[PDB]
RNA sequence: GGCGUAAAGCGCGCGUAGGCGGUUUUUUAAGUCUGAUGUGAAAGCCCACGGCUCAACCGUGGAGGGUCAUUGGAAACUGGAA
RNA sequence: ACAUACAGGGGGUAUUAAUUUGAAAAAGAAAA
């Protein structure tokens, strides 16, 4: 939502490429939309969707329009701090934390977000609907709405050694 | 700072459809309108007098965005009093986020003047020259008054922000702070960098935009 | 239909490709110009000549050859032009003289890149890659606009399409715009792919 | 038993599977070998890491799945523990002591009978040695030119294996921690493969 | 998981059974929590160890398994009484 | 009080008709 952001060498990843039509008098003008996430594997994933007349200009436009949408993703040793259910567009994603050494058990779009978010150790399940822009928006609506330990224990006044980790 | 007794006709509203996030800033209700509380007006003015000063010492500009009638001449006369840039007439849809294609039209006010010394007067035919004069008059009209906008401005100043919805929409989506004279139906309550005052006269715009014109002046002189 | 710009701009701003006079006989000059252009069409397979221009003054022809690769019409130091000129003296039974000039900015004229794109599409490359790299290597020299339409069985396709990657000004109706045009055929295994390069350079 | 090429099933997966000379032709086997072969999917990446771990040690995939199910019983991280269970096999240790030149010679070496653990004759390549066992070399058949050829080359015996070369009798000392197993296989796409 | 338009709100009352029920105080102990004892056979799942040259298999030991019963406590909530 | 648009039902406007069975404009990139 904010400014262009080029901190680390990011890693692109194509979630989908769809060929979308527009009916005119004559044939039809069809374009390539290309939902592409980026993310630099220490936190900071972020998606983006761009469309163009041809395919590598569409994924290049989606990379250059994806870097303004970078969420923070607070995490603990390659794992999410708690279980969530991220909701957008009836496309929700269950994200349960995990031990080390279990893989990104996630589906198609949510694995492509999560495995280059830095998170290597998670248990997902894609509830709801299997549309890729809704599942990608629901797993980043999951990951941005996520509580760290020090951020909650500086939000309320009970800091370290007050609650239980 | 400022003063409550300096505010002659510098308080009031255009009450008919006020926003109730501006329930904390009213004084009372006098003569139809909601008049606005001036203990907290002068306090947010001196908080903005700190804020426009302290952030602008490393290449720091303000953008004076006042597009409203009886609010455009205040910015038009007071921006180059301050030495900064402004937009008095027709804020563009897309001037902050859309800088990669209005860099072509921040340069083409200078391009025309790179043709006046080395051949413009009727070396072309007659249907190019007066059209390029109309392009110069429109690009000094609809652009604003900016010329030396090298980067995105790190501060911004909107004057009548209930009408300038896309002026706040590009400053919110570039995380640069706003200063707005919040009238009635301004949705900022979440940001504490607004001015709770009145924009209904020339003087009521003028005396609270002149202090933020001279506010940055005191940011140049002493630490650069 | 879209007319070609070299039809529209001979005798407006760009000169003809033959400068002589003939009134009485008139078929013994143009057809010998056609066979000498067909004989320079044999060395177009290596030499990459854009166009030759016939200057028949009174008896001998100062034919002006314009190749983008100028060092392979002449050979090592001038042998290949002389054995070529003796072959033209055999094949038109008249006198000729080869006038060569060395034309650089090779990606700004239409016939050199039209034979180059038809050469790349003979060698089963994908058409979008050579089309985008031809128009971006013609813009990184500096051009004012390049239309490049390849057409036909596109990359070994079953149905013919018309892949045009226009970029910038190709203003065919402003008549003081010297627009180079060439259509070059590409004999691929899946048929005949016509390129069409339309470069406006001011 | 694989019994096939082990060169042609090592240009497909990409890693060497013998140790160096895989080299002059690194692309792909088959008629569509050098023809600029395309991207791999998520299942293609997970299956290429699974056959990079299967065809190295040489097993069939029922033994690979039943080595994966008894690697999930143990207390650690799972893809690492699977590789400390796979290279604790008697094939990979009798290769990894340098008793054979390659792993298929170590499977022919252990299966025909020519090693012993602890003085007992084990003729299987799916024994998993516990840490602390000694591996003998069957005294009748320790004057074979296979074994005294490949012990004479020093083959970088690792830090979890002590080899006593003049007696030809090595011990399997440690469980190997995850640096000194084969380093050309991501273990994370094995455990991601067997949740698919 | 839903019920405006996708399948889905009885056409709408009066009401019996049933389900749920505002605040405080005292008390009980059926729900509830916590503990002991009996019991939930052996084989099986799981964990660990040993025997088959490893494994399958086999054996040993522990864990787990009930809306179980008897019985000792606690009283915040639901239930009973005032 | 003054302007130009959109909201819904009060009650408006029926010129005077008939349509044709079956396949071929499919559709795609990761890099140089």
């Amino acid at each position: 939502a904010r400014r262009e952001e080029e901190t680390k060498e990011f890693e692109e990843r194509v979630v989908t490429i769809n060929r979308v039509a527009k009916v005119v008098k004559g044939g039809r003008r069809f374009r390539f939309t290309a939902l592409v996430v980026v993310g630099d594997k220490n936190g900071r994933v972020g998606f983006g969707t761009g469309k163009a007349q041809e395919v590598p200009e569409a994924i290049k436009k989606a990379v250059e329009a994806a870097k303004k949408d970078l969420v923070v993703v607070p995490r603990v040793e390659g794992t999410t701090p708690h279980t969530i259910t991220g909701r957008y567009g009836s496309g929700s994603v269950f994200m349960k934390p995990a031990a080390p050494g279990t893989g990104v058990i996630a589906g198609g779009p949510v694995r492509a977000v999560l495995e280059l978010a830095g998170i290597t150790d998670i248990l997902s399940k894609s509830l709801g609907s299997n549309t890729p822009i809704n599942m990608v928006r629901a797993t980043i609506d999951g990951l941005q709405n996520l509580k760290n330990a020090e951020d909650v224990a500086k939000l309320r006044g009970k800091t370290v050694e007050e609650l239980y980790n | 700072m400022k003063q409550l007794l300096e505010a002659g006709v510098h308080f009031g509203h255009q009450t008919r459809r006020w926003n109730p996030k501006m329930k904390k800033y009213i004084f009372t209700e006098r003569n139809g309108i909601y008049i606005i509380d001036l203990q907290k007006t002068v306090k947010k003015v001196d908080e903005a007098y700190n804020f426009l000063k302290q952030v602008s010492e490393d290449g720091g500009q303000v953008l004076f965005v006042g597009t409203k009638k009886q609010a455009q001449e205040s910015v038009k006369s007071e921006a180059e009093r301050a030495g900064q840039f402004y937009i008095n007439q027709r804020w563009l849809g897309g001037l902050l986020t859309n800088y990669k294609t209005i860099s072509k039209r921040i340069k083409r006010i200078s391009e025309i003047e790179k043709m006046e010394e080395d051949g413009l007067f009727e070396v072309l035919p007659k249907k190019e020259v007066v059209e390029l004069k109309k392009e110069y008059d429109r690009l000094i009209k609809f652009l604003g008054g900016i010329r030396d906008m090298k980067s995105m401005p790190q501060a911004l100043f909107v004057v009548d922000p209930r009408k300038e919805r896309n002026a706040i929409a590009e400053a919110r989506k570039l995380n640069i702070p706003i200063v707005g004279i919040v009238d009635t139906n301004c949705d900022p309550d979440e940001i504490d960098y607004v001015i709770p005052a009145n924009d209904d006269a020339i003087r009521a715009v003028k005396l609270l935009t002149a202090k933020m014109a001279d506010a940055i002046l005191e940011g140049q002189q002493g630490v650069s | 239909q879209k007319i070609n710009p070299i039809g529209l701009r001979v005798g407006i701003i760009r000169d003809w490709e033959a400068k002589w006079y003939a009134e009485k006989d008139f078929a013994s000059l143009l057809h010998e110009d056609l066979k000498i252009r067909k004989f320079i069409d044999n060395e177009l397979k290596e030499a990459s000549v854009s166009h030759v221009e016939i200057e028949r003054a009174a008896n001998r022809i100062n034919i002006a050859i314009h190749t983008g690769k100028p060092g392979m019409v002449i050979g090592k130091g001038g042998s290949e032009i002389e054995k070529l000129r003796n072959k033209l003296n055999a094949l038109t039974d008249k006198k000729v003289h080869i006038n060569v000039i060395e034309i650089k900015k090779v990606d700004l004229d239409a016939r050199l890149v039209a034979e180059n794109i038809a050469r790349q599409l003979e060698n089963r490359a994908s058409f979008r890659r050579v089309q985008k790299q031809a128009i971006t290597r013609a813009m990184k020299l500096g051009a004012k606009g390049i239309k490049t339409q390849v057409s036909g069985r596109l990359g070994g396709a079953d149905i013919a399409r018309a892949e045009q990657y226009s970029e910038g000004t190709v203003p065919l109706h402003t008549l003081r715009a010297d627009i180079d045009y060439a259509h070059a055929e590409a004999d691929t295994t899946y048929g005949k792919l016509g390129v069409k390069v339309w470069i406006y350079r001011g | 038993r694989f019994r096939g090429s082990n060169w042609k099933k090592s240009r497909r997966l990409g890693i060497s599977l013998s140790g160096t000379g895989k080299e002059k032709r690194p692309y792909a086997p088959g008629q569509h070998g050098p023809n600029q072969r395309k991207k791999l999917s998520e299942y293609g990446l997970q299956l290429r890491e699974k056959q990079k771990l299967r065809y190295l040690y040489g097993m069939t995939e029922r033994q690979f799945r039943n080595t994966f199910d008894i690697a999930g019983k143990k207390f650690g991280v799972h893809g690492e523990n699977f590789m400390i269970l796979l290279a604790s096999r008697l094939d990979a240790v009798v290769y990894s002591l340098g008793l054979a030149r390659t792993r298929r010679q170590a499977r022919q070496l252990v299966n025909h009978g020519h090693i012993l653990v602890d003085g007992k004759r084990v003729d299987i390549p799916s024994y998993s040695v516990k840490p602390g066992q000694t591996i003998s070399v069957r005294e009748k058949s320790q004057k074979l030119n296979i074994i005294v050829e490949s012990v004479e080359i020093n083959n970088f015996v690792p830090e979890y294996l002590n080899f006593d070369a003049d007696s030809l009798t090595g011990t399997f000392v440690r469980l190997p921690e995850r640096s000194e197993l084969p380093a050309e296989i991501n273990e994370q796409l094995i455990v991601e493969y067997y949740s698919r």
